[PDB]
RNA sequence: GGAAUACUGCCAGCUGGGACUGAGGACUGCGACGUAAGUCAAGGAUGCUGGCAAAUGGUUAUAUGCCGCCGUCUUGAAA
RNA sequence: AAGCUCGUUCAGUUUUAUGUAAGAAUGAAGCUUUUAGUGGGCCAUUUUUGGGC
RNA sequence: GCCCUGGGCGCUCAAGCGUGUUACCUAUACUCUACCGUCAGGGUUGAUAUGCCCUGACGAGUAGGCAGG
């Protein structure tokens, strides 16, 4: 019959258009980021040059990894990890920055380590044990159209989509932190550093806000 | 008997800068002096007793010299025609041309030691 | 290998400025965030850091006789201590100051509180000897007894100590 | 030819605790320190020791053993000789072991356990 | 048996063999002898030549793994080893080819050989360790 | 030549183990002459050879060899793991090994 | 007045050394190369070569490196 | 375990109301009914009791 | 600050003490992959079936309960 090519053939051309849509919403998303940290740069050399102190934005996306195992850790803190599908050690997943959140972060503190990510890590992440939520079961990231028809309606149809939706905390943050299953992290490559892991980050120990080397550490942990 | 001294050249033990010569400017503590070595290429920090040898030669610097005035009192000076004269100097670089041989010139060494021993062989009880 | 951070605050004004050493800037905010609660009655939830920069030593070139102010808490209170440092920065000087006081005093990076540093630019105005001492015109001293990292497990020439 | 690797993973037949210090008791496994696992003691069989779906009751010759005791049983493998192997039962008296081997290798059926009272 | 998609990419050599080459053998009936590197055969073998005048080692094929690279190089443009394949190894007693062949390509690298002073009788030693000798950090 | 040496000598520590734990499927091999993990680089992928006399004389020869290989690092001292397709009896802890310089790349 | 350099972070930059893994089983799917045929590192290894009539390996004894009497009992897991 | 039927309803999870209409965040149901067993003390902690306990 | 009165060998510019900086040792912990099983989802017959399969997760445990040999 005549339906083997004709239907590769329209299928192909279907492919291709959506090929060129991916690659012109990245390239605008590759500029709208290069245009906005040269912003913020720009904001502070004037500030700077003014004499005058800057006003950094608030951190509005954190990420929070489990740092401590189950063994004895008191009900709130489980609960709590629970709820944030930090239940496994070296876990973790993106989370909105609110007072809401931040008061769960401070009782899960002493658990947990966290920090302000950054866009290559967060591709670096999505690229490599981004792991997507389908019919409740695990389906790695490997093509488009997997995430295209999980988050269509959303305007998301590229791994592209995914990391721009989750670094800017846009309007569908939360389906977007609910797709993601929780990242399967490993112990960092070399090592925590620290002798005693469990002190809090500011006086020599682990777990803590450590804000920008959390970017580093979970490259270490990748 | 070496003793450290404003103007006293040494041979960096540890570092980027090992193997390279410096000369103490200033000393800042019973363990810590301050060195530069300009001709060497060495920026002016301060370094360890632990992590540096003094060398026999000494040669005169202004306390707290600038590296400017640094270079040219060593320049002045030619201490690195003395250091190159030293056998410690002439150790180093036998032993850094006998690391790079090649295993022909390896060989090309043991024909020659063996004409060598040959003849200092004949001179003897002669 | 400790760095200097420039940190303000003004509760959301004074503009409370102090100098804060710490290995990073997390942990100069934390301290600085300490000292509010003891110069004043501030919390962190009041307001924001207005401003953090590192600041870097203007020519680490140059011998310093740094006079530095320090206070510590004590197993009993804390008092007030004063003490002259000979560095060549400021970074340098306080690390030094902070390992001697745990050598000593056993005091340590959680108490212990740095209120100002200053370099002294003419002789006799330290009084302490152990610095007085590297005061003097250009001197010369030994170094007996001096050893070398033996990489090889057996020697056969019994090294000698002389330098 | 499709046959991998066969990998027993744990070749050493297990043997009932403390059978060896005692005669009555036999090697049979027999659950009951070894009912807590402790270290440098007798491994417990469990489910971790599953053989593969396409490897088990594989041969090392890579061929299934299939009990045989009359012609039509042997003929009944002219479909599956490539799979499966003959195999004399011990009961089977010389007489009708040389028609049966004569059978299996005019139809190409191995036999795992030939020249048997012969 | 599904379509394995593994193509047969063409070997690549290490920069540090080049046609000319000192070559040391480290496994073989020829072990610890100095050869000279002629050409990269098909079938991922190293064509070398004692030569065979000179050491004994008559043409043979060798692996680059059991080879270790030497900086002396030798002229070996003059040389036509197009001659040889790897058909000329096949067996399915020494052939009359295996002489004469040999004999014509030793002539063709004596002369270079002897070129360079104490080359001949370099090649003509077996090389071997020594003791207190640290391959590693020795340049060879 | 007097020497016919081609391998690098050695020594067998013991294996990979804990203070308690002992897995012989990992054997530290110790080189002469190598003093930090840098210089033990080199002899990565080198396959290691243990050489032992036996009174009955096996299908080749009266000499039994070991076919292993190299695989890491191990310590700040420079010994190198060594795993070989059968683990060394523990008996010759302390005894000697071979150390061949193939396959190489210099 | 000028660069340089230490440090931080990026490279959908390059180039190697070493360790384990070969799992699926005639093509259907997403991609790159190409003007087209076709090729590809693109939903899981292929190509070549050498040694072999005991080959590889299994049970067992003995010696080496490390580890280590039973069921019921009070019930605080216990002697 | 045993029927229904709602796919959503829930939480040892976190701040403003004055404990909540929460179109605040995060994670991801209910009534039944009969059916085996279940009557311990203790390490640390809490409330922080007085003169050893 | 430390001393005096108040695991074995040994260690004394420690191989003792406090602290700062790098590297290394390895749990059944963590990360990648091979296999058994349970649990969950789905393809299946104009015949390819209490079957042939694809995908994911999970694997401690006395009494007790259920299931399969």
């Amino acid at each position: 019959a005549e339906q083997v090519a004709a239907e590769r053939a329209a299928r192909k051309a279907a492919n291709k258009e959506k090929r060129a849509i991916i690659l012109e919403r990245n390239a605008a998303y590759q500029k709208e980021y290069e245009t906005a940290e040269r912003n913020i740069i720009q904001a502070k050399r004037d500030a700077k040059a003014a004499g005058s102190y800057y006003v950094e934005a608030q951190h509005k996306l954190v990420f929070v990894v489990r740092i401590k195992g189950i063994n004895k850790i008191p009900p709130k803190p489980r609960k709590v990890l629970q709820l944030l599908r930090l239940t496994r050690i070296n876990s973790g997943t993106f989370v909105k920055v609110t007072k809401a959140t931040l008061e769960l972060l401070k009782l899960i503190e002493p658990y947990v380590a966290y920090g302000y990510p950054s866009y290559s890590t967060i591709r670096q992440l999505v690229y490599k044990r981004g792991f997507g939520k389908i019919n409740k079961q695990r389906v790695p990231l490997s093509d488009n159209a997997i995430i295209e028809a999980n988050l269509g309606k959303y305007g998301i149809l590229s791994i592209d989509d995914l990391i721009h939706e989750i670094i800017t905390v846009g309007p569908h943050f939360k389906q977007a932190n609910n797709f993601l299953w929780p990242f399967k992290l490993s112990n960092p490559s070399g090592g925590w550093g620290v002798p005693r892991k469990f002190k809090h980050f500011i006086q020599g120990g682990s777990f803590g806000n450590r804000e920008e080397f959390i970017n580093k550490l979970v490259k270490s942990m990748n | 008997w070496r003793l450290v001294e404003v103007g006293r050249v040494v041979l960096i033990k540890k570092g980027q800068s090992a193997g390279k010569l410096a000369a103490i400017v200033e000393i800042i503590d019973q363990k810590k002096v301050l060195i530069d070595g300009p001709k060497a290429g060495v920026p002016r920090q301060a370094i360890n007793l632990g992590q540096v040898v003094l060398t026999p030669l000494t040669f005169a610097l202004p306390r707290g010299a600038r590296t400017a005035t640094v270079s040219k009192k060593w320049a002045a000076a030619a201490v690195c025609e003395k250091w190159a004269a030293s056998s410690w100097a002439k150790k180093i670089a036998q032993r850094e041309r006998r690391a790079a041989l090649t295993d022909f010139e390896r060989f090309q060494v043991m024909v020659l030691r063996k004409q060598k021993r040959y003849t200092v062989k004949k001179a003897l009880a002669k | 290998h400790f760095k200097e951070y420039q940190v303000i605050g003004r509760r959301l004004p004074k503009l409370f400025r102090m100098r804060i050493f710490a290995s990073n800037e997390v942990i100069a905010k934390s301290r600085y965030w300490y000292f509010l609660q003891k110069l004043h009655k501030v919390k962190k939830a009041s307001g924001e850091i207005v401003s953090i920069n590192q600041i870097n030593e203007a020519h680490p070139t140059k011998v310093k006789n740094f006079g530095v102010w320090v206070r510590y808490d004590s197993r009993s209170g804390t008092h007030n201590m004063y003490k002259e440092i000979r560095d060549v920065s400021r970074v340098a000087a306080v690390e030094t100051l902070y390992q001697d006081m745990a050598a000593r005093h056993r005091a340590r990076f959680r108490s212990i509180h740095i209120l100002k540093v200053a370099e002294i630019e003419k002789t006799a105005d330290v009084k302490r000897q152990y610095v007085k001492q590297f005061l003097t015109k250009d001197l010369k001293f030994p170094l007996p007894h001096r050893v070398q990292k033996s990489t090889k497990t057996f020697s056969y020439k019994r090294p000698s100590t002389f330098y | 030819l499709p046959h991998p690797k066969i990998v027993k993973k744990h070749t050493k037949k297990f043997k009932r605790h403390h059978s060896d210090r005692y005669h009555r008791v036999a090697e049979n496994w027999r659950k009951q320190v070894v009912r807590r696992r402790f270290r440098g003691n007798i491994s417990q069989p469990k489910i971790g020791y599953g053989s593969n779906k396409k490897t088990k009751f594989l041969s090392p010759s890579g061929h299934k053993t299939f009990l045989v005791a009359n012609v039509k049983d042997l003929e009944t493998l002219t479909m599956h000789t490539k799979t499966y192997a003959a195999e004399i039962a011990h009961n089977i008296s010389a007489k009708n072991r040389v028609v049966i081997l004569a059978r299996a290798k005019a139809l190409g059926i191995k036999v795992t356990n030939p020249k048997g009272r012969l | 048996l599904k379509k394995t998609r593994k193509a047969a990419r063409p070997q690549k050599l290490r920069a540090s063999l080049v046609p000319g080459t000192v070559l040391i053998l480290l496994a073989g009936r020829f072990r610890g002898k100095r050869v000279v590197y002629l050409k990269h055969l098909e079938d991922n073998t190293l064509l070398i030549s004692g030569p065979f005048k000179v050491n004994g080692v008559p043409l043979r094929r060798v692996n680059a793994r059991y080879v270790i690279a030497t900086s002396t190089k030798v002229s070996v443009e003059g040389v036509n080893v197009e001659k040889f394949n790897v058909e000329y190894f096949a067996k399915e007693e020494i052939k009359a080819e295996r002489v004469e062949d040999q004999k014509v390509v030793d002539k063709a690298l004596i002369a270079e050989i002897k070129k360079t002073p104490l080359l001949k009788q370099y090649l003509s030693a077996s090389f071997s360790l020594k003791n207190g000798d640290k391959p590693h950090m020795l340049k060879f | 030549a007097e020497s016919h040496r081609l391998y690098v000598k050695g020594k067998h520590l013991s294996y990979q183990r804990s203070k308690r734990v002992n897995n012989p499927n990992v054997s530290l091999i110790k080189i002469e002459g190598v003093a930090t993990p840098q210089d033990a680089q080199f002899y990565l992928g080198k396959r290691i050879a243990y050489v032992y006399r036996a009174s009955k004389e096996v299908r080749g020869s009266k000499i039994r060899v070991m076919w292993g290989k190299v695989t890491r690092t191990h310590g700040n001292s420079g010994v190198v793991r060594a795993t070989f397709r059968n683990n060394l009896p523990a008996k010759t802890f302390g005894a000697s090994v071979r150390i061949f310089l193939y396959p190489s790349n210099i």
